[PDB]
């Protein structure tokens, strides 16, 4: 989607632009905000040589999947929880970025409404 | 070998289409001569057939009861 | 083997040609309930889609509306 | 309609000279007058093969530099080298989203 | 790929070698049950062809769909491939339909 | 290099001094033990050449023409010795002496340290191939065609001539290593200009250069077996050795004054490739593939690279290789049916299987399919052109789709299809022939295992 | 193409060929057998409606509208017979037809195996060439002064006299060959 | 293997097997040598009908101008066997 | 009544929809009279040579003798210089010269221009 549905046939002023994301400072209306951390060190995930589009947020249980998938080799079913675990960081990981895209949305609508608002009360 | 044609007296159109299709053309008074090479078609072991969703499901029975009788002996198995 | 032409009736069929075409599709349809049965998630998905309208201002952090 | 007299005679006259002629294809008994263990398959088609390459390439081609190249083998944290003997420590304290 | 498509052109080539090198699907009758082996191969075949979940056809197909709607892309490829996998299956039971289904079609000498 | 010109000088007496019999036998012994000695001039050097005397020298371009010529006049004399059965032993031995003349002047003209018997003996090639030409011709038409051969050939070389004798008065020598040591520049004047246009347009119309080509068609066809296999193998390579030899003195000119010819070169082999589609003679078909490649020889001299260089020598050994195998193949045909229209006789696969074979190979070699010594020549060509002008791939590229049509089009007009009815004097193939095919082809495969002798001397 | 062509095809040529080829496309797109059956004693019907027709030019006016109907409702894809001449087989088997006088070149060592079959065949050629003098003249005796006007050839009358031009029809390589 | 050698008595049986299953037809008063215009009383309408009948059993096309020249079951047999290089 | 069919260059007019075969006269019934004479004798004469026991090699076919000798050799002969042969001959045997030497040296002269400012990105171009 609906929100194809908004930007190209709605209003597209108060619609994100997925190319130019975020507008608003990082910090805007949060007080403040922690810094995202990492696990993995860059020596071991050049080690491990994983990709270089794998070597996300979600690396290190990514290099632990690899690790029993390469210890556990012919019993290929062995592999469950790890994978899961992965999986799951993957999606907080999308679920992140999803709260990144509404909190654009959100912040962008409310900035312009605000915006006019106050060039109203001015206009007055 | 050595195999004979069957007795032609034995193909008719009683209880096929065919017999739809020559009570409809009589109704217009016309005939269909022919009723009886087809008939070969609809008379012998071509007689019924599957329909689309019966071709589908063909080893369903078969391998349902193995998946149930697999998932049986999966639940008391686990019970040591 | 030897079949031969039957002129107008159905062809010879020989038991073991259809005990592997039952068996093979019996397999087969086994094998989908089996793993539908075991790894049902990669067809109905795993993880539950969240829906954004049911987000707090709080956790995402924009003024309400007049600073 | 129809074939002529002319047309039937003639055919008929053609139909039995060409049966004659298919007659005459046909071979006799004698025509062809000719004139005057288990597993020896995967040695002389595998393993005299694998043995020449084998020879070729761990004594001519390997005696080169950058001739045959093998990708580093992938380390993880937690393994131990086999020259060296070293040890890669582990991963900071997982943060157990349990 | 390579698996059903190789499988799916053999049984149509017993097929076609059957009925005295036939090849058009119009005078070919009732299979079902005249070619067992055969049927069950190419239902199969169509099966796997069709991303039938958990067959071969599916580990791939499957993730393909599911990748190219979830990316930044064009519009009118994407409806063109879902309407593409759509007709796939509609000539699939082409096949199955004219192939096997219904009543004999072919010359009397079986 | 006398141990190898003078055993030709005693092929001649031997030749006039055998039984009536034995000539053939000889001569084919005699020439093959010649091209063997003839072997020993590939030990080349990677800085200069083998200066073996003040008269002649060799170099890693010429080395692999000598060995060519060498190895085809055996062949000749095997494809001959079919048609000339009923000849008197005199014009034999005749015959057999102007192929041994015409061995011999090419061999003296390869490896001639001078510019001024080079052209001598570049011009003495002339005789023995009008003589051939219109003496053994077959049909009416050759008296025209060997016109058409010799003044097209003599209103090219006649001014060159006079450049040659120009230049020795103001450097003061002809003598090849003192020209390339002591080059200077072209400056950019007319009097200049014609200079260049006087030293190129002999080798330009001895390749020949599109619109220079109108004698090719008629020498090719109207000539017999080996009057065609020596004109399209050996010949026609004079025109490239000539102008990568003379092309050291007339720099920086060339950098303009190729346009004109690199033009003609590319629309061409474009023209030529789609001329061989309509074609009811079996034997202009291939005259007119050779012009194709020779355009393409032609584009990799006038750009002057090293990797042009390189692909121009490959791509003249294999297309003298390839052009006379595709001859010797047509000339079978005609010698069965007595007929050179392509759509005569057609299904001779079926009656001629080996022949088939041979058929196909020679078709796969000439459309320049990897890894033969053909397709490296074009690519190393096509490479050097790419890095000249970007834009040159499509024209080059169209070339590489339309040989390949004309080139199936040809084996499955003559080969597939069913045979004619009314034809029924087809013999099977002897061994002469099967052995001719044999020897054209394998020498071809065993270059594509070491290339490097006929890269040249930018190797 | 066993019978020799004529100058023109008559009404009632014409008439035939448009009613099998409308049967047989109508076959192409009625699949099935029975409404296949239906439609052609309809279609029959139609025909031999005005199979009573005493003037020729309304009977050509109706043949023409056939036609363009036919053209208008053909079908794109009509179902060929393989071995007809836009079958699947239609030429497959032509490159393993080898002619007869091929076997006059074979090595003695071949022609050393199947002894009786050379025989066979040295007696068929030894006919051919007896009979051929007779075939030409009686060709000539029987064709008009103005050459002949059909492609149709004469059979034998005499005793022991053979249809003239037969050896290329007689000794036809086969159907299937090899 | 492949099919069988068909036969000059096989055509023979196939073509009046074809012939007898004809409702225009009756079977006793026909024979091999019966003339479809004279002794079977039918139309060329019914003569086509009667190719195409033949065409479908036996599997191949026979030709509009060789077809409309067969007007008896034994024309028919030795057309075929003609065709197929039948000599037994 | 239906939709109609027009012909064109390659897809011509079926034989079946020709008015000219609808309309006929004793005139065209002679023609195609004479035409199946003249078949009929060239058919004759081609058969009687083919099934000749004594014949060895080709039969001639003057047809095709005069088919290649009127696609080579006779062309020149009856060649005249007419305001459409030379308009043609110079169009295509001019234009596509000076169009090709006009985009290579467009292009060679863009690409001189760019080397000499320093600007054309020829690193690793060892070889040439
Ligand atoms: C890759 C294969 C590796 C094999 C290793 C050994 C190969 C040795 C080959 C040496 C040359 C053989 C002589 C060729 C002339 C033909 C002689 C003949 O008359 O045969 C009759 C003889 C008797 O049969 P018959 O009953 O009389 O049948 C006659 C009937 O007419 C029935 O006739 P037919 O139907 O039998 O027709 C003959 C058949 C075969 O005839 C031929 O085609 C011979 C010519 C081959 C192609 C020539 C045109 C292309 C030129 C490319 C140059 C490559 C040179 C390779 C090095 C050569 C060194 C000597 O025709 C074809 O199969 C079509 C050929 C299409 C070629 C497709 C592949 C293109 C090249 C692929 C790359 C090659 C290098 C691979 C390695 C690269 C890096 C990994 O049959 C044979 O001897 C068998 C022929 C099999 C040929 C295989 C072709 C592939 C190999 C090509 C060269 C291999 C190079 C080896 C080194 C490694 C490379
Ligand atoms: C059919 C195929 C057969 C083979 C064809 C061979 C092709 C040969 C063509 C020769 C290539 C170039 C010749 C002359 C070089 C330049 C040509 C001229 O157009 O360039 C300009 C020349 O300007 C004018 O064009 C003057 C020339 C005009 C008269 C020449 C006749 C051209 C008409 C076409 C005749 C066709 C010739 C081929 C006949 C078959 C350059 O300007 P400019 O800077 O001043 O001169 C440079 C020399 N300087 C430095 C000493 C001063
Ligand atoms: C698939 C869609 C395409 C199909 C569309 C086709 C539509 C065509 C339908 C209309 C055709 C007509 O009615 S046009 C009917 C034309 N009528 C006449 O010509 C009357 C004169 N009669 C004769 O010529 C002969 O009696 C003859 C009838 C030949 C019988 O011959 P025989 O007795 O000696 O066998």
């Amino acid at each position: 989607g609906a929100h194809l549905a908004r930007r190209y046939l709605g209003d597209a002023s108060k619609e994100p632009d997925p190319l130019r994301m975020p507008t608003f400072p990082p910090d805007y209306g949060f007080p403040e905000r922690k810094e995202r951390e990492m696990v993995a060190t860059q020596q071991e995930m050049n080690d491990a040589q994983l990709m270089l589009q794998q070597r996300d947020y979600c690396a290190h249980y990514l290099i632990q999947l690899l690790k029993c998938k390469r210890d556990s080799f012919p019993n290929f079913l062995a592999c469950k929880h790890e994978q899961h675990d992965w999986d799951y960081c993957e999606h907080l990981d999308y679920v992140k970025r999803m709260k990144e895209f509404e909190r654009e949305r959100r912040l962008l609508q409310r900035k312009k409404r605000r915006e006019q608002r106050e060039a109203e009360m001015a206009r007055g | 070998s050595k195999m004979e044609l069957p007795d032609y007296k034995q193909w008719k159109i009683e209880g096929t289409p065919l017999e739809t299709v020559q009570e409809k053309l009589a109704a217009r008074g016309l005939r269909d001569p022919w009723g009886r090479n087809e008939a070969w078609r609809y008379s012998g072991g071509f007689a019924n057939n599957v329909s689309f969703v019966g071709a589908l499901l063909k080893g369903f029975k078969w391998g349902f009861a193995a998946f149930v009788v697999a998932v049986g002996a999966e639940y008391y198995l686990e019970s040591q | 083997v030897h079949i031969e032409p039957r002129y107008r009736q159905f062809p010879q069929l020989t038991r073991s040609q259809l005990i592997q075409a039952e068996f093979f599709s019996a397999t087969m349809w086994f094998w989908i309930l089996w793993r539908f049965w075991h790894d049902s998630d990669a067809v109905l998905g795993h993880f539950p889609y969240p829906d954004p309208s049911q987000w707090t201002d709080e956790e995402l952090g924009i003024l309400p509306d007049d600073e | 309609s129809g074939y002529t007299p002319d047309e039937k005679l003639r055919l008929q006259q053609l139909r039995e000279l060409r049966r004659r002629w298919l007659k005459d294809q046909e071979l006799s008994p004698r025509e062809p007058v000719l004139p005057p263990r288990h597993s020896i398959f995967a040695v002389t088609h595998v393993l005299i093969p694998v043995w020449i390459i084998h020879y070729y390439l761990k004594y001519h081609v390997t005696a080169k530099p950058y001739t045959v190249v093998e990708r580093k083998p992938r380390i993880f944290p937690g393994d131990t080298i086999l020259e060296t003997g070293e040890v890669i420590p582990l991963m900071k304290e997982f943060p157990d989203q349990h | 790929h390579a698996f059903f498509k190789a499988m799916l052109f053999m049984c149509s080539g017993s097929i076609i070698h059957s009925l005295n090198d036939e090849q058009d699907i119009r005078k070919m009758g009732g299979l079902y049950k005249a070619m067992p082996f055969t049927t069950t191969a190419l239902i199969i075949g169509s099966l796997a062809l069709t991303g039938m979940p958990y067959l071969t056809g599916f580990y791939s197909k499957d993730l393909i769909i599911e990748a190219v709607n979830m990316s930044y892309t064009n519009a009118w490829a994407l409806l063109m491939t879902l309407i593409a996998t759509s007709l796939t299956a509609a000539y699939s039971t082409r096949i199955i339909f004219f192939a096997f289904l219904g009543k004999p079609r072919f010359p009397p000498l079986v | 290099m006398l141990k190898i010109i003078i055993p030709t000088t005693m092929l001649l007496p031997m030749t006039w001094m055998s039984k009536h019999n034995m000539i053939w036998i000889n001569a084919t012994v005699h020439s093959l033990l010649i091209s063997l000695i003839s072997l020993s001039l590939l030990n080349q050097l990677g800085e200069n050449s083998l200066n073996f005397s003040l008269t002649f020298f060799s170099d890693s371009l010429s080395a692999p023409l000598l060995v060519l010529t060498t190895w085809l006049l055996p062949l000749m004399l095997m494809a001959s010795q079919s048609h000339l059965s009923k000849e008197t032993t005199t014009r034999k031995k005749l015959y057999i002496t102007m192929l041994i003349l015409l061995q011999l002047f090419l061999i003296m003209t390869f490896t001639a340290t001078e510019l001024i018997l080079f052209y001598i003996l570049f011009e003495a090639t002339l005789v023995p191939t009008l003589i051939i030409i219109t003496r053994w011709g077959n049909q009416t038409e050759r008296l025209n065609a060997g016109l058409y051969f010799l003044f097209y050939t003599l209103a090219g070389s006649l001014p060159l001539l006079v450049a040659l004798v120009y230049i020795q008065n103001t450097t003061g020598s002809l003598n090849f290593l003192i020209i390339h040591y002591w080059s200077h520049p072209l400056s950019n004047s007319w009097s200049n200009i014609f200079m260049w246009l006087a030293c190129i347009m002999a080798f330009m119309v001895k390749m020949p250069l599109y619109g220079l080509h109108l004698w090719l068609p008629k020498a090719h066809v109207e000539a017999p077996i080996a009057g065609s296999m020596v004109l399209a193998a050996v010949l026609l390579k004079l025109g490239g050795y000539g102008m990568m030899r003379i092309t050291t003195i007339l720099n920086p000119l060339t950098n303009y004054m190729a346009y004109p010819f690199l033009m003609l070169s590319m629309w061409g082999m474009i023209m030529t490739s789609s001329i061989c589609l309509r074609q009811t003679d079996l034997k202009s078909l291939i005259a007119y593939s050779s012009v194709s490649h020779m355009a393409l020889v032609i584009v990799a001299i006038m750009i002057q690279t090293p990797w042009s260089f390189m692909g121009a020598t490959a791509l003249m050994i294999a297309h003298g290789l390839t052009s006379s195998m595709l001859f010797c193949l047509a000339n079978t045909n005609y010698e069965r049916v007595h007929s050179r229209t392509m759509i005569l006789a057609r299904g001779l696969q079926t009656l001629l299987p080996l022949m088939a074979t041979w058929w196909l190979v020679a078709s796969l070699t000439n459309l320049a399919l990897p890894p033969s010594i053909n397709l490296i020549g074009e690519l190393f060509i096509i490479t050097a052109s790419f890095s000249w002008s970007n834009i040159t791939i499509i024209l080059m590229g169209m070339n590489m789709m339309i040989t390949a049509l004309y080139s199936l089009y040809m084996l499955i007009t003559t080969q597939r299809g069913k045979y004619t009815h009314h034809i029924n004097n087809i013999k099977p193939s002897f061994t002469r022939e099967n052995a001719l095919m044999a020897l054209h082809i394998l020498p071809l495969l065993l270059l594509t295992l070491n290339p490097k002798m006929i890269l040249g001397p930018l190797y | 193409a066993f019978s020799a062509p004529a100058a023109y095809l008559t009404h009632q040529q014409k008439v035939l060929r448009l009613y099998k080829r409308a049967l047989r496309h109508l076959e192409s797109w009625c699949v099935h057998r029975d409404k296949y059956r239906y439609f052609a004693c309809l279609m029959r019907a139609r025909f031999d409606e005005h199979k009573n027709e005493k003037d020729m030019v309304k009977a050509t006016q109706l043949l023409r509208q056939a036609e363009e109907e036919f053209w208008y409702g053909q079908h794109p894809q009509p179902y060929i017979f393989p071995e007809s001449p836009g079958g699947t087989s239609y030429e497959r088997y032509e490159c393993y037809k080898v002619p007869e006088w091929c076997l006059d070149d074979w090595h003695p060592s071949e022609k050393a195996m199947y002894p009786d079959y050379f025989a066979k065949r040295e007696q068929w050629k030894r006919l051919r060439r007896e009979s051929w003098e007779r075939e030409v003249k009686q060709l000539q005796e029987e064709t008009p002064p103005g050459g002949p006007r059909t492609e149709a050839l004469p059979p034998a009358r005499k005793e022991g006299d053979l249809p003239p031009l037969w050896w290329h029809i007689v000794t036809r390589p086969r159907e299937r060959p090899m | 293997s492949d099919a069988p050698p068909l036969t000059l008595e096989a055509i023979k049986d196939r073509v009046l097997y074809v012939l007898k299953l004809y409702d225009k037809i009756d079977p006793e008063k026909l024979s091999v040598n019966s003339h479809f215009m004279k002794d079977l009383g039918l139309d060329s309408l019914d003569q086509v009908e009667i190719i195409m009948a033949m065409e479908d059993e036996f599997g191949f096309e026979i030709p509009d101008i060789d077809a409309e020249k067969l007007m008896c079951p034994q024309e028919i047999v030795d057309y075929i066997a003609d065709k197929k290089d039948v000599y037994e | 009544s239906f939709p109609k069919y027009k012909p064109s260059r390659l897809a011509t007019l079926p034989a079946t929809l020709d008015p000219a075969e609808y309309d006929i006269s004793p005139e065209t019934r002679k023609a195609q009279a004479e035409r199946l004479a003249i078949r009929s004798r060239l058919k004759r004469e081609y058969l009687l040579q083919y099934n000749d026991p004594n014949r060895l090699g080709v039969i001639e076919d003057p047809a095709l003798i005069r088919w290649t000798y009127a696609r080579s050799a006779n062309i020149y002969p009856n060649f005249r210089p007419t305001p459409k042969t030379s308009l043609l001959g110079a169009l295509f045997g001019i234009g596509p010269l000076f169009f090709w030497y006009y985009v290579f040296k467009t292009d060679r002269d863009k690409k001189e221009k760019l080397i000499q400012e320093g600007k054309l990105d020829q690193t690793f171009n060892i070889s040439y």
